[PDB]
């Protein structure tokens, strides 16, 4: 398609204003019509494009998280198959998303992906949504959780030969690559390992950024430490 | 539980 | 219609669930389903469908003011035509939800409510959504704030003669009215009188209340003061 | 700015 007829600078400016409006069903379908173009994205693109997907993924996560439960605490008076057709409908949704996105990476942001940089992103995407994917997998779910972990490795094989230690994107890749381990994998020991390397090779690299630079990396670093504490 | 990234982008 | 085929009590008890889960779209085509049916609600179930529809139409007028205040601004170097057209958009939509509640309103709850509790609600529910297609209006507009003052006014004739002064809706009624004479109508004058000789017979009828009574008019109470704080 | 009945139902 439906932004097949609207301009490729049409569809990025409509795009940062439904993240100012907070409508991110709509910036997703604005950015999936960007990348539908066929052109490469540049930085600032494909932070639009992330936000935007995570944010209709995570409204969706959180909605059948609800309702898994709900349904968990049903199995323990009969209610009908109320709970778990609305459960399949949410699930259902979830993972078209995530279907779409996947489509998306296919064909062909991976693919046109020369540079470290966009590789390493969009190898991270990958695992993040295969990972959504393996939350709500149970007949399958092996075969989810290995393309997960294949996508982050290869991301990590990358990040660790051509980015340095406190990159934003080597870090956040690192910190769900290590959730993955603890919730997914049932690894929390490589969980905390991989936690803990990436923290203290970040922490050794610090004194090579600027001012604005320091305060990125530091953001995510918090994040790994707040991990660790729960964890450990 | 664990958070992973957020947003940030 | 889709739910053409769900049974009614099944939509209802959806509804719940996609309330708990935050999902209000879902929600509000639940409960859409259930008025089609063809009974009338009862108490709780009038309830779930103006949570429902609030909630949808309230995600849709923020970013509409988001919006049309970026566009106000571009009005004082040429961008192009993206933010009217996305402001369109999302107008034309929230147009479409107010059109559709008033197309429930009008087929046919509002006929069937014989009870002064049910039509007070379904007047009122009226009113609103008048109001907030009048919020949008440039062209039409004048008609538009008429129909929402004549339901609102009609739904207050039956409130008066028929509902003690503390009850949640005839206080919930008056404070959207006022709002209404304030930001819709031109009339700060009327919105604070009314304002304020609504929360004065409240408070004179509070002594008849039970605990839990007393708890819910004084929570109404409150935003009532609030506005008259901002207002004089 | 004023508000107007919320949720609360
Ligand atoms: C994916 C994650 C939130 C990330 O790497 O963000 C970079 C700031
Ligand atoms: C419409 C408004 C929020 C109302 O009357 O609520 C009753 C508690
Ligand atoms: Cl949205
Ligand atoms: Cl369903
Ligand atoms: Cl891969
Ligand atoms: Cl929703
Ligand atoms: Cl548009
Ligand atoms: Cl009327
Ligand atoms: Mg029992
Ligand atoms: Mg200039």
């Amino acid at each position: 398609g439906a932004m097949g007829s609207m301009e490729r600078a049409s569809l990025i400016q409509k795009a940062k204003l439904a993240e100012q409006a907070e409508r991110y069903e709509d910036m997703a379908a604005f950015m999936k019509g960007a990348v539908e173009k066929g052109e490469e994205l540049s930085c600032e693109e494909r932070n639009l494009l992330s936000v935007a997907y995570k944010n209709v993924v995570g409204g969706q996560r959180a909605a059948w998280r609800v309702l898994s439960s709900i349904e968990q605490k049903s199995n323990e008076e009969e209610k009908g198959p109320e709970v778990r057709e609305y459960r399949e409908k949410v699930e259902t949704e979830l993972q078209g998303v995530c279907d779409t996105v996947l489509g998306l990476l296919d064909s062909h942001l991976i693919k046109e992906a020369g540079d470290a940089e966009s590789r390493v992103f969009y190898l991270k995407m990958k695992g993040d949504y295969y990972r959504y994917l393996a939350e709500v997998a149970t007949g399958d779910k092996k075969r989810i959780i290995d393309s997960a972990r294949s996508a982050y490795q290869e991301a990590m094989d990358i990040s660790k030969k051509e980015m340095p230690p406190t990159n934003p994107i080597r870090l956040g890749l690192a910190l769900n690559f290590s959730v993955f381990h603890y919730e997914i994998a049932n690894s929390p020991e490589e969980a905390i390992s991989l936690a803990k390397t990436t923290f203290d090779e970040a922490m050794a690299d610090l004194h090579t950024l600027s001012e604005d630079s320091y305060k990125d990396s530091t953001l995510i670093m918090q994040l790994l430490r707040d991990n660790l504490t729960l964890w450990t | 539980r664990a958070h992973s990234c957020p947003a940030s982008l």
